[PDB]
């Protein structure tokens, strides 16, 4: 018995390719389109809620996830792989940072820790790479707003705006035309909805679209009052109603 | 059992070569070029970013050049994720030495240990090697300014000027042509950029597709300063040498 | 082609072992169905006892995981029982550690995460089963959550699983288009069971005796299975209408 | 590939059978047992004339009453000898006596099959273990990498083994003197050796009850070589 | 292909060919049966007399677990013994912790999970035995049959081995002709007959009959072997029926 | 607190001649001021013409004798039925006793 | 073990160490050298629990000698002292700690300066112009407070050391059988044979 | 832990992984060892395809194991560091327990034992390195020169070479080295070593390294100009 | 063919080829015979030599005062299994003050051999054993095979040409079973049985190996001049 697979399942081919990473990227390509846009006073991340069945309740399946009060994540590729990464990403934010410094990690460092986990699945014994690409939007005091992409290899890059998955090539072209360095948050949400309509085929409304922002602090979402320094989470998931309001003036 | 699926990463070919090491080097040869040039009064590190997109955040980015401690920096060529594993190990090894001896780590010692880790992955454990080549640029009070390189085989060597990654053959010929021993930092800066400008696969070399760093004794009296160049500072140095 | 033997990616980004585990799901040739009432959640499944020498009382693909949670499996019985025993242990441990009964959706997630590990780790094979968890959750109310070998899971208004799953699915879809609501607007669980059986009869096109069906019902604070006579009483009610 | 501890269709362990082929490539080693002592002799076989032949250590002491000669991948024998020496000394510590030659051989042979997926492969070396004890007297054992050992009156191992064994068959009798046995090892070694036999490329040793295990000098062996040549020319 | 070379590998069908190959080893083995009765269970087995040199009555194949459970199997005999040894450990720890002797359905799952565990990894081989077992507990009599896959069900009658189809047919008649139930002493006699009838599929070598039983009335709920006068009475009954 | 040792009393005596040797011991076994047995032997034939006694704490004495008897058995197995000499037996017993140097056998042993 | 002293002067470090090894009511030896050369320009004296002292000194000596071979370079006295301190700092929270106090006298060839480090068994390091371990300090520190000057020569340092030994021989209860004196300077380590 | 038996026997009785490790040694730069009457000299090739090198800081081919023993090698450079490190540790460990520095035979035997252990241990490949270990035993004036190889066999040599084109330089040494009369002086021994390398090297500029070891921990490395004088002298005598 | 790489793999017909190849090693081994009466049990073993200069490989091993076996196949594997038996016999004595039953001895060997046939990495034992013993239920003879299968018998034989001796014992069954209170006559029957497996070679003084255990007879082995009586 016992895990006898103590050897790497990802190796270099004669051409210098790491096969399993390339194939994991191919799995990401098949996945549903998701995107992220960075504004001056915020960040938006969005994706389509591909429903497996109309009997299925798509509210229960959350593609956009809170990692910390000021950091959110979205993906393209294999959903189960994403779910466990979010679990590990949330835990590592506490174990390797908050339990040491008494505060939540900045975006770049949490991203770094997630990347480390995805890199180890590329080199450790008896495991395949993760079949997902993550887009992580976040805010912290000293770096401000930021947006990062994380690939199956464990590589990560900062972006002003980008898209991943099914129609990423067309979506990235669309974002290049519309993006400027003076964009307000509302303008970035508007562009995100425009960009996402291109890749979506069926219904396009608040129930088929999942969208969240990293913006101003939300004292109403904190859950308590009495500590002036604690002003609430910057991560907010837009409601089904809030999306439909912006679709009328589209 | 599981024997069926084992690639056997740590074996010899009939010719006496390590398959995985050779293939890891083939991987590195497609990565963005990184150049190191050592002058008498400092060291230059230059590196070309891999095909940049216009919407990539350039100012708050780190792909090629990493800081190990206050006196030592590295230029990366290969898998970034792999490099970051090794960098955090190197950063820790430097602080262990400082904690033990109350002295900053000698450059060669740090390089040797990092290279010994890579060696281990080629001889035992059955795992794939790290697909990374480093250029180490650093200073200590024994040997002064030093340039090293290490590769997936775990073999390291010292250099006056060296390139890793893509087009090293062409880059090494150009460095071998124009380099001389009495060279200054400002001259080495110009050489590093001119070399990348000719060996680049891009149409024209611009500020947004470069990372740059110097290690001078240009601070105040007998002390070393690390300067990781900002985007605007790369833009200015590129105009000053007459490339753009 | 060893990329089809273990759980690693193929050139086109696929896990063939996971896909083949999905095909093992229908090896038993049984169809299951789940629907929600106002106060309850009902699950029904076909019961086929081919051998005359079998003790029919021991032939079952419905499991009582905890007092509140019930689970039906589509797939071979060894893997079904493997999953059942684990779910029972997980639900019990949850109660001990956190001081309250494990919710249906949380157990579904936990089992899904376990299923995900088998798709990523090489030495463990996936289980060739689809787990449908049902309860009346104290926060979310009537709940149906379903897990598969890929590690995917989601909540459902209603659902069906098996060889003729698609026929049952569309039958239920067309009802919820008509009723304009997320559930079976019915007071007693007895009539929700009658609804479940009736719509399975319409979708599959077969008639059922008392020994051809297997029924599980989730109410507030308990999940229970129906005996042959409880089902027979239910079949009589449908026939007389 | 295939498992290390796999059986062939004929009912033999592949790796054990392959290690036996490695031993056939090794240099010749001969042992002869008499009532006056046991003699051990080996072919040194220097790969080049620049190699200092006296550093070739293919006959080895285990204890004062037990000697050992080797043939095959001789590097593999180091850990076997180390184990044998420890086993012999350890037994003397626990029981205040010399250890039986058979018991020592058995202890060495227990290492042989401790391989698989313990060490990664069988030993690529065969051993001739010669010794004396009070119970069974002068003894010679052949210890293989299969874990098996046979006692022998006389035995040859290595490249010229089958040719030398046939010669030992005819020449051995139960009334051989030690001097006769010394010459017989030299005689048979000279027959199977590639290069011409002398004191520098061949080594003799013996074990007697009185003097224990002794490796002969190059001066002593040279006289026995000269004595051998004269006796063959004399008829 | 190559899907049958390694255990725990799904074929494109959704099948584990290695487990199906273990079933072939079971089909190759001698016949064994189990009969559920009014207040207990009866087990019987075919023992092939390879030679005159075999000591009669001294190569016992039926095994006891705890004091109330009987186990018999067909296929690779050593694999069956390994499974019973585990069963005994499982039953011992149950009694240790919970005081009461292990219930039969509880015991059935302990074997089932253990056998199923040997289809989850390529580092282990599936069991080469189908195991018929059962006994008497607080809820009454139970008979079970467990297969290489880990699959088990409750049974009114069970059979496995080379003469399984012959025995199954004969078992099906007993279920039909006795709906109200079969007695313990009757089931011993029927068990003998069914082994003798199932021996027609293995008739080169003559055989030795071996029967055991648990019964609430006859054996007081404990597992015992059928021997002496009661055994010879069952043999004579079986001899009379074949002629 | 639990005391793992006890004193079972008695006394033993060994004398050696030219071609013989005796090992004597009384048959009484005691704890405190009570008699446990009037006939409980503590001088044993261990095989190979070796007699042994371990007097003091009887539990430790019985354990040691039992271990030495077993040591003799395995000496035969591992060394071709060779007779265990009295000097070899003595050295073997030293290792048995010293093996528990930091949790001793509370016995005075004679062979 | 008992008396170990150290004096740093202008151009050298002087270490004095007692020769007596006592156990019970018997002086077993009267010529014991309580020091090891760690490197050509670094000397360590030691005193404390029997066995521990030598075992620790030799263990440190082996490690420093290993470093010297590996890098083909002598470690600075500051670097050696920090290594030693860390070893004692680990030791104190071990199952059985090294009960050893040390003085590390060295000449830094890069700075061209003598250096004296005092480290106790807890891992308490201090650089000093003069140092001592055990009861010796209770006499020598006050004496050196008075007579020591920073710009003294090696010969002046030896007379200053003679003044300490005389005071200890007068007021210490135990006979420590005189001292072995060693000098550490730019030219390395040498022993004063007539003291 | 990774357990795979990488070094195993083949039908013909060969351990291919050990034999392929010898091929890595054959690829490596040439190294030569010649022992005289009162000295040993270790010569080493350095390939000249590498210009713009920094010879101050580049790892030297000959390594000191202790103050009285040296180790040169041929084969994989990264592998050699691991053997050298282990050997250096064992050298200090021997001084610590035996209160005496290692003999050259003992140090060789240790290194050879390490190499052997990697030929029958699970999860590891053999060292792609052969070594020449040279020096003088403590309080002894008899020169010692030993060789090791991946298999684990070791032996003493009057003179020996390893690495690429080693069979050419071994041919040279076999006729030019006299057993009855070895190089009487340091100059004679160094010259014979340089001569032997000049059969293979290319140019006698910054391609040859020479290290001389003498009794009582007297080891010194020759500079470029010092070596170049031997090269200039040999070539002038050759033209005859 | 494709299903004989390791012991963890079944063939399409349900066979374990590695176990069958281990079984083949026994057939290559030298012949040995076992037989018993009601009072005594006897092992007779034909020993094999490498050549005339070599010794004859010892086939019979003692496990306890009342039990022992003969081997056929890989001798080191017999040493491992006999050592395990020695420990189990000894455990029974030290802990329970009880001589280990010959039946339990077999059960333990079966279970030890089985574990090697179901796990990756390991291999089956390459040896067959004939265990004799006298316990509380009289004389016993067992036949061990490395598949795990253990069988209690009146008489049997294993090794090369063992079918000759096995046929003889099958004929002689009624005669030798009633040789009670007569060691020499039971051995004679065993020596005559092993003679039916001889070809070209005959039983010599240093070739034959006999062992016996019984009611008032500890397990003892006879070699050399002690077996000259029975030639
Ligand atoms: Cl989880
Ligand atoms: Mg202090």
């Amino acid at each position: 018995m016992t895990d006898r697979y103590s050897f790497s399942l990802t190796t270099f081919s004669p051409s210098g390719k790491l096969g399993q990473i390339d194939y994991a990227l191919t799995a990401v390509k098949q996945g549903v389109t998701s995107l992220g846009i960075k504004a001056t006073n915020g960040v938006v991340i969005a994706t389509e809620k591909k429903s497996s069945s109309p009997l299925a309740m798509s509210e229960t399946l959350s593609k956009v996830s809170l990692l910390t009060p000021d950091i959110g994540a979205v993906y393209s590729g294999m959903g189960p792989d994403y779910r466990v990464l979010v679990d590990k990403s949330r835990k590592v934010a506490h174990t390797s940072y908050k339990r040491i410094y008494g505060e939540y990690p900045p975006t770049k460092l949490l991203v770094s820790e997630v990347a480390k986990i995805m890199q180890e699945a590329t080199q450790s014994g008896g495991v395949r790479p993760f079949g997902v690409s993550l887009l992580i939007a976040g805010h912290d005091e000293f770096n401000g707003f930021s947006l990062y992409q994380v690939d199956p290899s464990g590589s990560y890059f900062p972006w002003k705006a980008t898209a991943i998955g099914k129609g990423s090539v067309a979506a990235k072209t669309f974002l290049e035309k519309r993006w400027n360095d003076e964009l307000e948050l509302e303008d970035a949400i508007h562009i995100a909805l425009l960009t996402l309509k291109e890749s979506v085929e069926g219904e396009f409304n608040g129930d088929t679209i999942e969208l969240a922002i990293i913006g101003d602090e939300n004292p109403d979402l904190l859950g308590y009052t009495g500590i002036p320094t604690d002003k609430g989470p910057r991560f907010r998931k837009l409601t089904s109603q809030e999306i439909n309001d912006r679709l009328e003036a589209l | 059992g599981s024997r069926r699926y084992d690639s056997r990463t740590t074996i010899f070919s009939p010719e006496g070569r390590l398959y995985q090491v050779e293939y890891a080097l083939e991987s590195i040869s497609h990565a963005g070029t990184a150049i190191g040039i050592m002058a008498s009064d400092g060291i230059v590190l230059a590196a070309e970013r891999k095909v940049t997109s216009t919407l990539l955040e350039q100012d708050t980015s780190t792909e090629k050049l990493y800081k190990l401690n206050d006196k030592i920096a590295v230029a990366v060529a290969g898998l970034t994720a792999d490099a970051e594993i090794l960098i955090n190990t190197a950063r820790i090894h430097a602080q262990n030495y400082l904690k033990t001896y109350n002295e900053d780590i000698p450059v060669e010692i740090l390089v040797r240990r990092l290279s010994d880790i890579k060696q281990g992955y080629t001889q035992h454990g059955g795992l794939r090697p790290f697909g990374v080549s480093f250029i180490y640029a650093g200073y200590d009070d024994r040997y002064g300014y030093q340039l090293y390189t290490s590769n997936p085989s775990g073999n390291y060597t010292g250099w006056k000027a060296i390139s890793v990654g893509a087009n090293t053959s062409a880059a090494q010929t150009l460095l071998q042509m124009d380099y001389k021993d009495d060279m200054k930092v400002d001259d080495a800066i110009e050489l590093a950029l001119k070399t990348l400008s000719k060996t680049t696969d891009s149409s024209a070399l611009t500020y947004d597709r470069l990372e740059f760093a110097t290690i001078r004794k240009g601070a105040n009296d007998g002390e070393v300063y690390q300067k990781i160049f900002k985007p605007q500072e790369i833009k200015d140095i590129l105009v000053k040498t007459g490339i753009t | 082609g060893y990329d089809r033997h273990i759980t690693i990616f193929s050139p086109e980004g696929r896990l063939y072992q996971v896909e083949y585990a999905f095909k093992a799901t229908n090896q038993t040739n049984i169809n299951s169905l789940a629907v929600r009432g106002k106060d309850c959640t009902v699950v029904i499944s076909q019961k086929k006892v081919p051998d005359k020498l079998l003790d029919p009382t021991t032939v079952s693909y419905i499991f009582c995981i905890s007092r509140t949670i019930g689970m039906v499996v589509n797939g071979p019985i060894p893997d079904a029982r493997n999953a059942a025993l684990r779910a029972k242990a997980e639900a019990a441990e949850f109660r001990y550690k956190y001081g309250y009964d494990m919710p249906c959706d949380v157990l579904a997630k936990r089992m899904a995460n376990l299923s995900q590990i088998y798709t990523q780790r090489a030495y463990m094979r996936p289980l060739g089963v689809i787990l449908t968890f049902v309860s009346v959750d104290e926060e979310l109310g009537p709940s149906i959550y379903k897990t598969d070998p890929a590690g995917y899971y989601v909540g459902y208004k209603a659902t069906a699983t098996g060889p003729k799953q698609q026929e049952i699915t569309t039958n239920l879809e067309n009802h919820f288009k008509k009723s304009k609501i997320d559930h079976i607007n019915e007071e007693s669980w007895e009539k929700v069971v009658e609804f479940a059986i009736t719509h399975m009869i319409d979708a599959l096109g077969t008639e059922f005796s008392k020994n051809d069906l297997e029924v599980g019902v989730a109410t507030k604070d308990k999940f229970f299975t129906l005996s042959a006579e409880n089902i027979e009483e239910r079949l009589v009610a449908i026939a007389e209408q | 590939d295939r498992g290390v501890s796999t059986f062939s269709p004929e009912g033999r362990l592949f790796q054990v059978e392959y290690s036996l082929e490695a031993i056939k490539l090794g240099s010749t080693a001969i042992g002869i047992a008499t009532k006056e002592g046991v003699v051990l002799g080996v072919e040194k076989r220097a790969t080049s004339p620049l190699l200092e032949s006296d550093s070739i250590e293919k006959i080895v002491e285990i204890d004062r009453h037990i000697g050992c000669a080797m043939s095959g991948l001789t590097a593999d024998a180091r850990s076997m000898i180390e184990h044998a020496r420890t086993a012999a000394v350890t037994h003397n510590l626990y029981y205040d006596e010399d250890i039986n030659v058979e018991s020592l051989t058995q202890s060495v042979c227990d290492l042989a099959l401790r391989f698989g997926e313990l060490m990664s492969r069988p030993f690529g070396v065969a051993l001739l273990i010669a010794g004396h004890d009070a119970d069974d007297g002068y003894q010679l054992f052949h210890a293989e990498p299969s874990g098996t050992f046979y006692r022998y009156n006389a035995k040859a191992i290595g490249s010229g083994s089958e040719g030398a064994q046939a010669e030992l068959l005819n020449e051995w009798h139960s009334s051989l003197t030690l001097k006769e046995a010394e010459l017989l090892v030299l005689k048979i070694l000279k027959q199977v050796m590639e290069e011409k036999l002398d004191e520098n490329n061949a080594q003799l040793s013996c074990i007697t009850k009185q003097d224990g295990f002794k490796i002969y000098d190059n001066e002593k062996t040279a006289e026995l070589i000269k004595e051998l040549k004269e006796k063959e020319a004399a008829e | 292909t190559g899907y049958d070379l390694s255990n725990s590998v799904f074929s494109p069908d959704g099948r584990n060919f290695q487990v199906e190959y273990a079933v072939k080893a079971v089909e190759n083995g001698t016949t064994s049966i189990g009969i559920k009765c009014n207040d207990g269970v009866v087990f019987a087995v075919e023992k092939l007399i390879t030679s005159k040199l075999l000591v009669p009555q001294k190569n016992v194949k039926i095994q006891v677990v705890d004091r109330h459970i009987g186990c018999v199997y067909s296929g690779l005999i050593p694999d069956g013994r390994h499974l019973v040894n585990r069963g005994r450990e499982e039953a011992a720890s149950f009694k240790k912790l919970y005081k009461t002797p292990i219930p039969i359905p509880a015991f059935a799952d302990r074997l089932g999970q253990y056998v199923q565990a040997h289809t989850l990894y390529n580092s282990v081989r599936p069991f080469g035995v189908s195991t018929i077992f059962g006994g008497v507990d607080k809820n009454g009599a139970h008979l079970y049959m467990l297969e290489p896959s880990g699959s088990y069900w409750g049974y009114k009658g069970a059979a496995t081995g080379k003469g399984r189809q012959s025995a199954k047919a004969e078992l099906e008649k007993l279920v039909d002709h006795h709906p109200e139930g079969l007695s313990a002493r009757e089931a011993v006699k029927q068990a003998a007959k069914i082994i003798y009838l199932a021996h027609e599929d293995n008739k080169e070598k003559d055989f030795e009959l071996e029967i055991s039983w648990c019964s609430l009335s006859e054996t007081n709920g404990l597992h015992k072997f059928v021997k002496g006068d009661l055994l010879q009475e069952a043999i004579d009954f079986a001899q009379k029926e074949i002629n | 607190q639990f005391n793992p040792y006890g004193d079972n009393g008695g006394t033993i005596l060994g004398i050696a001649g030219e071609d013989f040797a005796v090992l004597a011991g009384d048959t009484r076994n005691i704890t405190d001021y009570s008699i446990n047995s009037r006939y409980e032997p503590k001088v044993f034939d261990c095989g190979d013409n070796i007699v042994m006694s371990a007097n003091g704490f009887a539990a430790d004495g019985d354990a040691l004798v039992k271990r030495f008897k077993n040591s003799v058995k395995w000496y035969h197995f591992d060394h071709n039925d060779k007779k265990l000499s009295i000097n070899s037996a003595a050295r073997n017993i030293q290792h048995l006793l010293y093996g528990k140097r930091f949790f001793p056998y509370y016995v005075h042993t004679i062979i | 073990m008992d008396i170990i002293l150290g004096i740093r002067v202008q151009d050298s470090v002087i270490l004095a160490s007692s020769k007596a090894v006592t156990r019970g009511i018997s002086v077993l030896k009267d010529s014991d050298d309580k020091t090891r050369q760690l490197s050509p320009h670094t000397l360590m004296s030691f005193a404390g629990e029997a066995g521990d002292t030598v075992q620790f000194a030799e263990y440190i000596q082996a490690n420093i000698q290993l470093y010297s071979i590996r890098e083909d370079y002598e470690l600075s006295p500051q670097a050696v002292s920090s290594f030693v301190r860390q070893e004692l700092a680990k030791s104190i929270r071990s199952r059985r700690p090294y009960q050893v106090n040390v003085l590390i006298g060295g000449y830094d060839k890069k700075k061209n300066k003598p250096e004296l480090y005092q480290i106790d068994y807890l891992g308490t390091k201090v650089e000093l112009p003069y140092g001592a371990h055990g009861y010796s300090g209770f006499y020598t520190f006050s004496l050196l407070d008075h007579h020591y000057r920073p710009d003294m020569t090696t010969e002046e340092g030896l007379d200053l050391l003679k003044l300490c030994v005389q005071e200890l021989e007068k007021r210490m209860p135990m006979d420590f059988k005189g001292v072995i004196v060693k000098i550490v300077d730019k030219d390395g380590i040498r022993q004063v044979d007539d003291f | 832990g990774y357990d795979r038996a990488l070094s195993i026997f083949s039908p013909d009785g060969h351990i291919f992984q050990v034999e392929y490790a010898l091929e890595a040694v054959k690829r490596g730069t040439c190294a030569v060892g010649v022992k005289g009457k009162n000295c040993v000299v270790l010569g080493c090739e350095r390939r000249s395809t590498l210009k713009l090198q920094d010879t101050r800081i580049t790892p030297s081919k000959v390594s000191k194991i202790d103050s009285h023993v040296v180790l040169s090698f041929s084969g994989l450079n990264a592998d050699s560091r691991i053997l050298i490190e282990k050997a250096r540790v064992e050298a200090q460990s021997h001084r610590l327990t035996l209160e005496d520095p290692v003999t050259v035979e003992y140090l060789t035997r240790y290194v050879a034992g390490v190499q052997q252990r990697y030929t029958q241990s699970g999860g590891v490949r053999p060292f792609g390195v052969s070594t020449l270990i040279a020096g003088f035993d403590p309080r002894d004036d008899e020169p010692k020169l030993y060789q090791t190889e991946p298999s684990g066999i070791y032996s003493s040599w009057s003179a020996q070479t390893i690495g690429r084109n080693s069979k050419t330089v071994r041919e040279f040494l076999e006729k030019n080295y006299d057993r009855k009369e070895p190089p009487a002086t340091v100059e004679e021994c160094v010259k014979l070593t340089v001569r032997s390398l000049l059969e293979v090297v290319q140019t006698g500029a910054k391609n040859i390294e020479i290290t001389v070891v003498k009794p009582d921990s007297d080891i010194v490395a020759l500079s470029s100009e010092e070596i170049n004088q031997y090269v200039t002298q040999i070539e002038q005598e050759k033209q005859e | 063919n494709n299903y004989d790489g390791d012991t963890v793999t079944f063939s399409p017909t349900g066979r374990l080829f590695q176990v069958e190849y281990a079984l083949e090693a026994i057939k290559q081994g030298s012949v040995t015979v076992g037989l018993r009466s009601n009072t005594h049990a006897v092992l007779v073993a034909l020993k094999r030599n490498a050549d005339e200069l070599s010794s004859y490989q010892k086939k019979i091993i003692k496990c306890d005062e009342h039990m022992g076996l003969s081997l056929a196949g890989l001798a080191p594997d017999a040493r491992v299994l006999s050592n395990y038996l020695r420990q189990q016999c000894n455990y029974s004595s030290l802990v329970f003050n009880r001589k280990l039953a010959v039946e339990r001895a077999g059960h333990l060997l079966c279970d030890k051999a089985q574990k090697n046939t179901q796990s990756y990495g390991g291999r089956p034992y390459g040896v067959g054993l004939l265990i004799i013993g006298y316990d509380k239920s009289g004389a016993h003879l067992l036949e061990f095979q490395p598949s795990g299968n253990v069988t209690e018998l009146y008489g049997t034989a294993i090794g090369a040409r063992s079918q000759g001796a096995k046929t003889y014992l099958e004929r002689t069954l009624d005669t030798f079973i009633k040789i009670d209170g007569n060691p020499d006559e039971l051995i004679k029957a065993g020596v005559e049985a092993i003679s039916q497996s001889l070809r070209d070679e005959s039983l010599t003084v240093d070739n034959l190996s006999i062992a016996i255990v019984g009611k008032d007879t500890p397990f003892t082995i006879y070699d050399g001049e002690a077996v000259a009586k029975y030639i």
